[PDB]
DNA sequence: GCAGACACTACGAGTACATA
DNA sequence: TTTTTTTTATGTACTCGTAGTGTCTGC
């Protein structure tokens, strides 16, 4: 039946075959389920890989619609999962036996980067002691914040950011599943924005379909509001190639005719400026400018005036780099 | 449109205090037949299993199937200013949000509508296998009761045996042990005081004293209760309600490893 | 009958009325004929419609008699911590979706949580909003609202569809000035609206509030330049080249009179700051001095954001823009 | 030093407490004030005092009641009686190492302690005159 | 009551300078629909007054009469604070900067409560009431975000008047919600037409050489210049053109600290000066009024060529003073670097 | 010189603990018709009048309109050490800046004089209208403190309805709404559980909660209690106190939500 | 049948720390 | 060869003191 969801969460991997990356963690898991070897998992990476969709797969594949509610704790950072929790909720679901059929039950721990060093500590010998009973799934985005006591009872597996060439196919089955008219252009330009993110390429799909009803790479570059690369190499080559009056008049006229961001255009300066061949100690001062106009642009600080400083840092350098020859 | 009466107001409290602790939500599932609610705990070890009748009640109609699913402390909280001799009206629309209770003032002089916002909880139905069990034990709940709270203060986790002979208590704690044993009780003048063994196999399983403890609380709903044991499935506590329904109180075993010595 | 200010007469009441943001509003006005709304996350400039195009779009989804129930928002005049968006925020968004319009117009089968000034949430109470957001997307909508994308963490930008509001260009800023001065009786000259919209800089908040101070200070009569730069806080033209002569002079007595007169005339820094900025970028200086200076100049007002004093930092600002203009003489 | 400020300022009348805050109240009515309250003041009876001396005076008592400050005698283990304001805000305006200044005779001080006293009670008798 | 306090004027059209400002305020506040107000300028410029002048304009003579209430708020950590406030029958005035970093809890609670609640008598008040957040400029910056939708929802039932000194510790949400009035300092005309009027009305003459004195060692503060008149009228009542204006401690306090710092530049002088910075930090002064006062003073002993990097390592610290929480460590490291740079001026 | 004397010791230990937690001070005007106490709180949300007339008093001397200014804190510690049914002796001199007041010790053997300092507040009238409600009803105090004591536990606010019908209390909160009304109990032995209504035009206010708490703080003074409501006019809640006089509650309503369609 | 005494858990309050 | 005190803003965890309160004893 049709449902009012977003696509983010409408088109969900239900089952493991429907994740696209990582195809050899999903093997070793499917093949830890198809032998009964399922250990305790300690999934890590950037936002938006697939760890919660794995593990989502991997519950339903283990236990059915009948018995999940008895088989599966799953609690979160919306949860509240201190050390009493650990010591009551958790150990007693740890404990004990299943209610309706004999197997191994499962506590699948979202975000667990965001549990007390307190419950972590506690955790470790509920996690060693009932190995035989149940078994836990700690996911995390920040590895740092779970002990190492942790990191070494669980087995971890890097989810790393979804490659652009292996993001483009779950993309197509999205659109050809929603009758979206999309060119090549608005695919690459989906998967350039997204950046190792499938919530973001969705996302994007989906409110550039309802701003503009297509997906081309102008639709999606004026609804994210991204400058193109075009825009990015003219500001660049007025930076370097004339006076600041006249680079100051050209990209306040570029910005204002396209609504462009500071940030951005600071992030696609900052890529551009390591694959142009740049003296070190150029690139050293260019850097250090780069990062203090993104750092003042973080307050309440007039956009204008970091424009100025933004174009300042190349016409310091333009007679350095002129003279070096 | 669903719209039940409880008769008095006691029952319901008497229920709604048993689950409180026990309970995170209450999911009501409401028929022709009923009121039914099937319902885990927090830590997903015990379950709950209420079954009210539609004689029980002094107006039961239900049009439609309705599963609302609300809230504990609020719903606690509205039955604490409740009557224990007063007729209270529970009304539900057919595609509405509004759980309405009706009830009158302990001066029984103005009316009271208390209403309820119905959460959304989309929870798959959890299937009871009502098979056999090798032990059945019909004993007071007041003594049950008692014997639970005197195996608090000595463990925490209490083995729970019975056989040919009758139940039998264990708890291996830290001051020592303490091991009661119960049988034959039904050679007095009352008939709630009595303990009677049904079946054969003997079994001995490991629970925990606060969810027994917890269990315990519906006491005043029913004057015998019933224990359900096997091998297998896990530990029944039925209470059977004089002319309204039964509660059935589902425990898992726990995890216990012999030593390798 | 009482008055009103003209920005809240003026708030629009429906996604039609929102000016210049295209996107969001072409987005909110497909999600009004029924198509899949996704969670939101506007962040822009303040004054550029963000909270009024979110009231705009609850008001045409649910009605007046929906509001109280399908939207909750919460802001960071009330308390949001952890608690509150463990208990609150999750028990409403567990809520069922009851409720139907009495005027007959269709209503959307979600509730809208509109967490308005999501920068001043902490970073527990945001990773807190996670699996709300995701596991009750059924039944309810999320749309965060800030000023500054960094300050909100990456699961809920990720999470979230991102929609940046744009300054109001002078085009569809002055249009809708003219309606309002159109609507309100009240006359104002092409080098009036021209100095406004110089002035409000995107912020049409600002422009609406100088345009009813200007009416209310000169009774209904033509609204002039001379107006608009008296209550616009512009510092004349005559006291930045003093200073820039103060400079040039390469004497720091004449320096500290100029900006103690600058100080004591009770200038805000920022519009000092804008004014020099434009005068710097704007003459004949060589390249390396512009640069110079206008890195002082990005420092300076940095440093003015973080509530540091108005006397050093211009005084220090004075001081680099003077050595640079006595290092050519 | 803050709860001396904030001793200070609830002493002061709500209608004198709005015209200034107490950070502007310390810095620039502080010193000041006490220049004022601390004029040239013969050690001689009101009686013999000249016109212009008593309307000084009158000045003096009324700007005293004004700040709710007055002087008490203050006991010293040396032996000898002192007159001290109750608030003492002469350790919220003086400083350690500056050039000393002339303070007030205990006579004078006596004197504005007594006229104070005598004029808080002509207050409460011109107000019960006039209700 | 001194003069600061007995010739204040009460009505717009009482005011001896900025009259066409006063003009445009009795405009802007006769419909009964001007926005919030945010009213900056120097100390003592007389923004205060104009605000009361504001208010007898709108109200009736009502708003003179006032009177402290006393509030008990709870903060998250359950601790109970304290806070006066100013009010009266149409207004009120809060200082939620005595709250401190708890200053949100104010807003939070104590300002929605008067935001939320329309008024009891309609008629002898107006359609709305009055809220004067006095120093908005020390308020944090959670309070500045938890008031900008307490400015926007209720503002047709509670106008609101923040008063500060500069509008940069002001967050652009605030500045944008509020409609700026500058009232700059009165000139030394303006000043010395105060005295000599104030002068006239204690039947005193006051010479045009005194007034102008007094109104140069003020720098443009009108209440400064008010208090060194009545302390010159009290110390000797003829009034002579060279008669010595009394000096307040702790910017004389100052002069000798920083004469204490060009004097010798050593660890153990660092040691003694940091000690005179404490005696400064002790007596409630503000640290940027110490690091103003401490660059006023020193830059009249530098050269010419090193005035503005002493202005640049004042800011420098300042801003570094304002980022942190103890300002001993940056006053300190000022006066160290400044002794450093002093040290090798002065030997080469 | 103010020299007032009470009946009953009960009535300023039944009004002032009402004004303990609602008004900082309370601010005494001396008339020839009696006493007169109008104070609004420091939120300028609720005003308190309390008329007290000459005639209720044992006696009464009244040369001169006084008004005394007495701070809360140290009346309610003084109000504590007095008895119930002892007489009181409030005295006030023309010229000195306190007030006396005399009574029996609860041990019955010794007067009790406690003596406080007139606080000089600077005050005005505000001046109630007295315009005519669009709806005044009567009902029980003891009835009233028992509605607005249920709706705590829902609610911070409280929505007073008023039609022709009757009076409705509501408390819409994320728990859910709590609607309880009182109609037509004019067929009861006593008089003062006569719910009445007594004007027209149907009225809808938001009110908060802890003002009216306070306000049904002072119920056992009076048998009943009024309240009048209008459009703009605030909510008015009467005591008839007795014979000596009347106290007046007004609490200012809460500004409506935007309710645009 | 009702007043006094017993331990019982829920709740209010004070304090510390948070890293490698 | 040398020792006192409360601010940082939440969130969690620990520890301890206090107060309704269910239940047991007795005349
Ligand atoms: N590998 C993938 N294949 C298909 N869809 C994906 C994949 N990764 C992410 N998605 C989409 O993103 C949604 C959410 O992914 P999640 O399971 O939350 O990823 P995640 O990496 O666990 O995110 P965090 O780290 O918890 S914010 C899914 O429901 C899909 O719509
Ligand atoms: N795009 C717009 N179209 C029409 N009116 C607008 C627009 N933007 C702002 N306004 C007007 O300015 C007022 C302020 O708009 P808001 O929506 O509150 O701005 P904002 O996005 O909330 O700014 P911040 O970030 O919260 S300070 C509105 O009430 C309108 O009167
Ligand atoms: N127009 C005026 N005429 C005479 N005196 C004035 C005038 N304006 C202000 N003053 C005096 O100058 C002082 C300025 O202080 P205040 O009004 O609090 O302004 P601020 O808040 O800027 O210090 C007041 O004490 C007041 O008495
Ligand atoms: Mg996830
Ligand atoms: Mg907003």
């Amino acid at each position: 039946k049709i449902r009012n969801l977003p696509w983010v969460e409408k088109y969900r991997p239900q089952t493991l075959n429907d994740l696209i990356s990582h195809q050899d963690i999903l093997s070793t898991i499917q093949k830890f389920i198809n032998e009964d070897r399922l250990p305790h998992l300690l999934l890590y990476g950037p936002p938006g890989t697939g760890k919660t969709s794995t593990i989502l797969a991997c519950a339903k594949q283990l236990y059915k619609d009948k018995e999940f509610g008895s088989m599966v704790l799953e609690l979160n950072a919306s949860d509240d999962r201190g050390i009493d929790i650990i010591r009551g909720p958790i150990l007693s679901f740890a404990s004990t036996r299943t209610i309706f059929k004999k197997g191994f039950k499962l506590v699948i721990l979202d975000e667990a980067d965001a549990m007390t060093q307190d419950a972590q500590n506690a955790l470790r010998r509920v996690i060693e002691k009932f190995t035989e009973n149940t078994r836990f799934c700690l996911i995390c985005n920040y590895l740092s914040k779970i002990i190492p006591a942790l990191q070494s009872r669980c087995t971890r597996f890097r989810f790393g950011p979804l490659t652009p060439e292996l993001m483009v196919p779950r993309l197509e089955h999205v659109v050809e599943e929603e009758k979206v008219d999309i060119s090549e252009d608005g695919m690459k330009a989906l998967v350039t924005l997204s950046s190792g993110d499938m919530r973001r390429a969705l996302n994007i799909l989906q409110s550039t379909n309802m701003a503009f009803g297509k997906v081309t790479e102008e639709t999606v570059y004026t609804c994210t509001g991204h400058p193109l690369k075009s825009d990015i190499a003219n500001i660049l080559d007025w930076m370097l190639n004339q006076d600041f009056t006249t680079a100051y008049r050209n990209i306040t006229e570029l910005k204002t005719l396209k609504g462009l961001a500071l940030h951005d255009i600071l992030t696609e300066i900052h890529l551009f400026v390591h694959r142009v061949d740049f003296p070190s100690s150029v690139r050293i001062h260019l850097l250090t400018k780069m990062a203090d106009i993104e750092y003042r642009l973080s307050v309440g600080t007039n956009e204008k005036i970091q424009l100025s400083s933004l174009i300042a840092a190349f016409q310091v350098t333009r007679d350095l780099i002129v003279a070096e020859a | 449109m669903f719209e039940a009466r409880l008769v008095q107001g006691s029952i319901l409290k008497k229920v709604l205090e048993a689950l409180k602790d026990l309970i995170n939500e209450a999911c009501w599932d409401i028929s022709s037949s009923g009121v039914n609610l099937q319902s885990m705990d927090s830590s997903h070890v015990s379950l709950v299993q209420l079954t009210l009748r539609s004689e029980g009640f002094d107006t039961y109609r239900c049009d439609r199937n309705l599963a609302m699913g609300v809230n504990l402390t609020s719903m606690s909280k509205i039955l604490k200013c409740a009557g224990n001799e007063d007729i209270i009206t529970l009304r539900a629309e057919d595609n509405a949000d509004t759980l309405a209770l009706v009830f009158e003032a302990p001066n029984q002089e103005k009316v009271s509508d208390y209403e309820m916002k119905l959460m959304d909880l989309d929870v798959e139905q959890l299937g009871i296998p009502e098979q056999e069990y090798s032990c059945v034990v019909k004993m007071p709940s007041g003594e049950f009761a008692r014997i639970c709270r005197d195996l608090s203060h000595i463990g925490d986790a209490v083995v729970i045996s019975c056989a040919k002979d009758g139940v039998k208590f264990s708890a291996s704690g830290e001051l020592g042990n303490g091991n009661i044993k119960l049988s034959q009780t039904s050679n007095v003048d009352k008939e709630e005081e009595a303990v009677t063994i049904e079946m054969n196999e003997p079994v001995q399983l490991t629970f925990a004293l606060r969810y027994l403890n917890f269990f315990t609380k519906a006491t005043p709903l029913s004057s015998t209760v019933t224990l359900s044991m096997s091998a297998d499935v896990p530990l029944v506590v039925e209470y059977k309600i004089a002319d309204m329904g039964h509660l059935k109180y589902y425990l898992a075993p726990k995890i216990e490893d012999e030593e390798g010595s | 009958a009482k008055p009103v200010p003209w920005v809240e007469k003026y708030r629009p009441k429906c996604v039609d009325e929102v000016a210049f943001q295209e996107e969001v509003v072409a987005v909110l006005k497909k999600s009004l004929e029924g198509a899949d709304l996704p969670n939101l996350l506007f962040y822009g400039p303040p004054g550029t419609g963000k909270t009024s195009t979110i009231l705009a779009a609850a008001r045409e989804l649910f009605g007046p008699e929906l509001f109280r129930l399908r939207v909750l928002e919460l802001n960071a005049s009330d308390e949001r911590g952890i608690q509150v968006v463990r208990e609150k925020v999750k028990n409403f968004a567990q809520l069922t979706v009851s409720g139907s319009r009495s005027d007959g117009k269709p209503c959307p089968p979600f509730k809208i949580v509109i967490l308005d000034e999501a920068d001043s949430m902490t970073s527990a109470a945001q990773a807190a909003l996670r699996r709300t957001m995701e596991k009750e997307s059924k039944t309810t909508r999320f749309c965060l609202i800030c000023n500054y994308v960094s300050r909100i963490i990456e699961p809920l930008t990720s999470r979230c569809s991102k929609f940046r509001f744009k300054p109001l260009s002078d085009k569809i800023q002055q249009q809708r000035l003219l309606d309002i001065a159109k609507k309100e009786n009240v006359k104002i000259s092409d080098e009036g609206i021209a100095y406004l919209v110089k002035v409000s800089e995107g912020d049409l908040r600002k422009a609406i509030t100088f345009l009813q101070s200007a009416t209310r200070l000169t009774g209904g009569k033509e609204i002039t330049e001379k107006v608009i730069t008296d209550i616009a806080g512009v510092i004349p033209a005559e006291k930045i080249d003093g200073v820039f002569a103060a400079c040039q002079s390469g004497s720091f007595d004449k320096l500290e009179a100029v900006v103690k007169d600058l100080i004591d005339e009770g200038h805000a820094a920022t519009q000092l700051v804008n004014q020099l900025h434009d005068v710097v970028v704007e003459n004949n200086l060589s390249d390396k001095q512009k640069s110079i200076i206008t890195e002082k100049l990005a420092e300076v007002d940095k440093c003015l954001a973080d509530g540091a004093d108005e006397h050093l930092q211009l005084i220090s600002l004075c001081a680099t823009v003077m050595q640079q203009l006595s290092q050519n003489c | 030093m803050r709860n001396l400020i904030q001793t200070l300022v609830s002493g002061i009348a709500p209608a004198t407490r709005s015209r200034a805050t107490p950070q502007a109240l310390l810095l620039d009515a502080l010193c000041l004030l006490l220049d004022i309250l601390a004029p040239k003041l013969r050690p001689v009876s009101t009686q013999l005092y000249s016109t212009r001396e008593k309307q000084q005076l009158a000045s003096l008592v009324g700007t005293m009641l004004a700040y709710s400050l007055t002087y008490r005698q203050e006991r010293t283990p040396d032996g000898q009686y002192i007159y001290r304001l109750e608030p003492n805000v002469e350790e919220l305006c003086r400083f350690p190492e500056l050039p000393a200044r002339k303070p007030l005779t205990y006579q004078t001080k006596q004197l504005i302690a007594r006229e104070i006293e005598v004029e808080k009670m002509r207050r409460a008798e011109a107000s019960a005159r006039v209700e | 009551s001194l003069w600061v306090d007995k010739y204040r004027p009460c009505s717009l059209g009482r005011l001896d300078y900025h009259k066409e400002q006063a003009a445009q305020l009795r405009n802007l506040v006769q419909c009964g629909d001007f926005p919030h107000l945010l009213v900056y300028g120097p100390s003592g410029a007389g923004k205060k007054t104009r605000i009361m002048c504001i208010l007898r304009e709108l109200y009736g003579v009502g708003v003179e009469k006032l009177r402290i209430e006393h509030q008990t708020i709870t903060t998250p950590s359950k601790k109970k604070i304290e806070i006066s406030t100013i009010a009266s029958n149409y207004h009120l005035e809060v200082n939620p900067s005595d709250a401190g970093n708890s200053d949100r809890v104010v807003i939070q609670e104590m300002l929605k409560t008067v935001a939320q609640s329309q008024q009891l008598e309609t008629n002898s008040q107006r359609d709305f009431k009055v809220v004067l957040l006095t120093e908005v400029d020390k308020l944090t910056k959670d309070a500045q975000h938890a008031l900008r939708r307490t400015m926007e929802k209720y503002m047709s039932t509670c106008r609101l008047i923040l008063c500060c000194n500069s509008t940069s510790k002001v967050i652009p949400p605030i500045r944008s919600r509020c409609l700026a009035v500058r009232v700059p300092a009165p000139s030394i005309e303006d000043i010395c037409h105060v005295l000599s009027t104030v002068c006239k009305k204690e039947g005193l003459n006051l010479p045009s050489q005194l007034a102008h004195r007094l109104a140069e060692k003020s720098c443009r503060n009108l209440r400064k210049a008010l208090l060194m008149c009545e302390a010159c009228r009290v110390q000797q009542y003829p009034f002579t053109a060279d008669q010595e204006i009394p000096e307040t401690d702790w910017e004389v306090y100052l002069r000798e600290t920083a004469n204490a710092i060009v004097s010798q530049q050593t660890p153990q002088r660092l040691l003694e000066v940091r000690g005179r910075l404490y005696e400064l930090l002790t007596h409630c002064i503000p640290p940027e009024i110490i690091m103003k006062g401490l660059l006023s003073e020193l830059l009249h002993n530098c050269d010419g060529q090193l005035k503005g990097e002493v202005a640049q390592m004042a800011a420098y610290y300042e801003h570094r003073l304002q980022l942190g929480s103890k300002a001993i460590y940056h006053l300190e490291a000022f006066v160290a670097k400044f002794m450093a740079l002093y040290k090798k001026f002065m030997e080469d």
